[PDB]
RNA sequence: AGAGUUAAACAGUACGUGAAACUGCUUAGAGGUUAAGCCCGAUGAACCUGAAUAUCCGUUAUGGAAAAUUCAUCAUUAAAAUUGUAAUAUUUAAAUAAUAUUAUGAGAAUAGUGUGCAUUUUUUCCAUAUAAGGACAUUGUAAUCUAUUAGCAUAUACCAAA
RNA sequence: AAGUGCUGAUAGAUUUAUAUGAUUACAGUGCGUUAAUUUUUCGGAAUUAUAUAAUGGCAUAAUUAUCAUUGAUUUUUGUGUUUAUUAUAUGCACUUGUAUGAUUAACAAUGCGAAAGAUUCAGGAUACCUUCGGGACCCGUCUUGAAACACGGACCAAGGAGUCUAACAUAUGUGCAAGUUAUUGGGAUAUAAACCUAAUAGCGUAAUUAACUUGACUAAUAAUGGGAUUAGUUUUUUAGCUA
RNA sequence: AAGAUCAAGGUUAUGAUAUAAAUGUCCCAGUGGGCCACUUUUGGUAAGCAGAACUGGCGCUGUGGGAUGAACCAAACGUAA
RNA sequence: ACCUAUACAUUACCGCUAAAGUAGAUGAUUUAUAUUACUUGUGAUAUAAAUUUUGAAACUUUAGUGAGUAGGAAGGUACAAUGGUAUGCGUAGAAGUGUUUGGCGUAAGCCUGCAUGGAGCUGCCAUUGGUACAGAUCUUGGUGGAUAGUAGCAAAUAAUCG
């Protein structure tokens, strides 16, 4: 780890000012401390570079737990990759005793997102919540989305 | 005596005196150990004609005269009797100069190991003494 | 009184790998005894690849090695990519070739030799071609970092899709003043 | 102050070690030019440091003296390694390659013997020699080279006016 | 305007030229073609007597540009005549010859390494003294500017001031990588370490609207598509060069 | 009208140059108290005064020169012959 | 005509920047020769002689330039500690420290000698910081010039014989 050998503050001695400026020397609070004042001194400094800052967008929703929204995602750009990798080539085999069941209910993403294009290989997905279009996809590839627990 | 190191160039020790600080002699709180006059109204530093001469680089020696003693030997910090082995194949380069740690009995085989490996060494009598 | 000897004499670019590793210099040591020695451009710039931060040596996907594949007067061809090799589950399909690289993550080293391909190292690709024969140079997507997104952060002149800094992505976080026309002004 | 004691009082009760500031003495030197202090150059004093070898046109030629023995010119004998090659195993199935093991051939040397083991050779020392006993150092002249300064001596062209 | 010919003085002269890099080029001289004239008058030396190429000068002709045409000048080309000049046809041996891109040495004198011991010579702003010239105003600092009749600092020693930590951005290195982070804890121990690591969670893997919400389409692929500037490679085709 | 496909073109169609240039990141220090001169100027009788325009210095710059000197002149300073 | 800046020219030398090569050693290259092939003259091979073991995270080689506060970066130096190491040093004298010892580096600073000393210590590669002082009307301790004596030690007379 660390080095105050490696530090400049070292190489600084003596640097009478120690980079910290002769005429204006770097003096505890020169500027307010911290956001102070953001609609004063900083109003450059905040609509430059965090701008909405200050006001609003309110629709206080209290008590939201994030459980009931928790909802986390997986794309149909990705999908296949529920589907282990030595058992994907197997299912591209050629051969019907089909077509693909993957649980994405038990690989934890709640809902099924839309973002397209699939092998024209059928895949029926078991998925709680459902993108309409990846749905659409999933029709066009022949499977179909069998709703889930 | 002993024959010197490979065919030197003259060393041009170019500015010889030591740079000794500023106001050295005016205070013997301020060490004649060299620093720099960083200083708003330093004459030194804008190194107006008179005030001394500040380090600066082109009292740099050749490169080839780099570290030549004039008897041409340069200095080999020698611990001991196989630390002194390594400058058998190098006389011609480097002298053994025995660190002041070193005891007596220890210089004594040192001394005489040098005279065999026929390397210099620029300080025998280190520690002799007409003593035990 | 020189008009003018100001600047720029300092310039630009590395003349060795700023890395401590002892194999990453050996294959700069190797390439650099094959530059002048055999003319060719392939020496060349392996040279400088090879100096390149980790920042311009962003990794190559093996589906970026299978598209490759799709172009003309390519079907021979030992993909040169210097580079870490990183796998690419989307690709049902990954084609044959030898490729040559710096690194070959693991699950991507899998996929190369099952197709059946050959995870080689650059010193064994400039054995077989010194003449770079048969090569494709091929270098990383440097726009996906996040950093570059980040870069320019400007509020006024019609632009930016930047991202700001923000630690916390929500509302109540930078969707008011200043974002919307709504709350004073439009981006 | 002597003396004793202690390895040492250069550990004798601010006591291990022992600084600076500062002061006395001694030793050297000077003293009206800035009060003093200072740097550089030249320069004297004290003080110190550095100091090499063989050749004109080359240092080889030649002679003597000593010593060597695997090698010495090389042969043989023994000892182990190297170069190249192959096999059997492993590594990577297999290939090339590499590695372990094993084997062959080419050779070179460490020890022993041998023409000789100073028939001679070779190795090792010494002397003498051509301009000259030299090139570390400092000096002379002359020939050159780079930058430059300052003259000399030689001969034209053209233009105006004449 | 002519290296036509030539003298003096000044300072410099890295020369590790095989650390892991050159010593090559030319010239002189001798060798074995001859003759003739001349000079020294000995040894030798010069010029003249060939072929080839170039160039200038003469005459002639064509073009092209130009000052104006009486006459000149230009760029290009050809031809005839004669003459001069210059280069090629001048190889090999030897060479203290010239240069070889920082080419200082021929040649010589002197001191002297004279065993340990140690003479003698050369060279020196060590400390410091001396003698001469010239230069040197007090640092730190704020300040436009400090030697200031600006402020602190009598003098000296030792403590003594851009840090640590949480959280953060950028640069870079490292590990692994579409994932990563074990160390909350448990297994274990050579022990507050190392080794192992259940399970989550964090962040990333979709964002944006206030939120409800919905979902980046195209294609297994298209590094977003197309397009324009871009590298690197393979590649049609051709030329030159080298092997 | 654009995107734009196709074919034609002697010499690239002022002059010197390029210390290579362009581009990005740091959101980096330091600065936000200027001062002086040529020239141009406003206020003011004027000022070593208050304030612009252009440009150079000084600020951050000694050295040589103006006897002297922050700024003017000449000139930008590795170390020496 | 003369004088003369760190300007200007040249040269050696420092640094920084630039620009180029350097990395077949069971091999390469040079030199001399004997043999063989071709040829006039060259190469191959054999032999003998010689050079070459490159911090190739540097050297050899090259050129242009250097004011500098604020500031930035780069590379060292010193100081205390720690992992490793030099089969480190050491009471036969460590460390410390005084020091016209000698020398090295542009410097930061280093080593050594000599004297004093008495018990422990350092170099190198990595690793961490309470890490380097002249100052802060700095802190704390010590010490000067003022000044071995200048202020003064003087109000209430002030003793004195002895």
């Amino acid at each position: 780890m660390s080095n105050i050998k490696r530090k400049k503050t070292r190489k600084l001695r003596g640097h009478v000012s120690h980079g910290h400026g002769r005429i204006g020397k770097h003096r505890k609070h020169p500027g307010g401390r911290g956001n102070a004042g953001g609609m004063h001194h900083h109003r450059i400094n905040f609509d430059k570079y965090h701008p909405g800052y200050f006001g609003k967008v309110g629709m206080r929703n209290f008590h939201l737990r994030r459980q009931h929204k928790f909802r986390p995602e997986i794309n149909l750009d990705k999908l296949w990759s529920l589907v282990g990798a030595e058992k994907f080539a197997e299912l591209e085999k050629e051969k019907s005793t089909k077509a693909p069941v993957i649980d994405l209910v038990k690989f934890g993403y709640y809902k099924l997102l839309g973002r397209g294009h699939l092998p024209a290989r059928p895949v029926i997905v078991k998925a709680k919540y459902f993108s309409k279009k990846a749905e659409d996809k999933i029709k066009k590839a022949g499977g179909v989305c069998l709703l889930s627990a | 005596m002993t024959i010197r190191p490979a065919y030197r160039p003259k060393i041009v020790k170019k500015r010889t005196k030591h740079f000794i600080r500023h106001q050295s002699d005016r205070y013997a709180k301020l060490s004649h150990k060299w620093r720099k006059p960083k200083g708003i109204d330093n004459r030194v530093r804008r190194r107006f004609k008179g005030q001394y001469l500040m380090p600066n680089i082109g009292y740099g020696s050749n490169k080839r005269t780099r570290h030549m003693l004039p008897t041409g030997f340069k200095k080999f910090l020698v611990h001991n009797v196989r630390e002194l082995e390594v400058l058998l194949m190098q006389n011609r380069v480097y002298c053994g100069e025995i660190a002041h740690g070193v005891s007596s009995k220890k210089r004594k085989e040192i001394v005489e190991r040098a005279k065999q490996l026929s390397v210099r060494l620029t300080n025998p009598n280190g520690r002799l003494r007409s003593q035990e | 009184g020189i008009d003018i000897n100001h600047k720029y004499d300092r310039k630009v670019r590395r003349t060795e790998p700023k890395s401590q590793d002892v194999y990453l210099r050996l294959l700069v040591k190797l390439y650099r005894f094959l530059q002048r020695r055999t003319n060719k451009k392939f020496n060349r710039i392996i040279l400088k690849r090879l100096f390149m931060s980790k920042i311009n040596r962003p990794p190559l996907s093996l589906q970026r090695i299978a598209r490759f594949f799709k172009a003309a007067n390519q079907p021979e061809s030992t993909i040169v990519v210097v580079g870490t090799v990183t796998d690419d589950a989307r690709l049902l399909v990954v084609p044959k070739l030898t490729v040559c690289a710096l690194h070959v993550t693991q699950t991507a080293r899998e996929r190369i030799l099952k197709a059946g391909g050959e995870v080689l190292t650059f010193d064994q690709l400039a054995l077989r071609s010194p003449t770079g024969k048969n090569t494709l140079l091929l270098q990383g997507r440097r726009t996906a970092r996040t950093a570059c997104k980040h870069f320019g952060k400007a509020p006024g002149v019609p632009h930016s899709h930047t991202r700001p800094y923000v630690r916390s992505k929500g509302r109540k976080f930078e969707r008011a003043r200043g974002r919307r026309s709504s709350c004073g002004y439009k981006k």
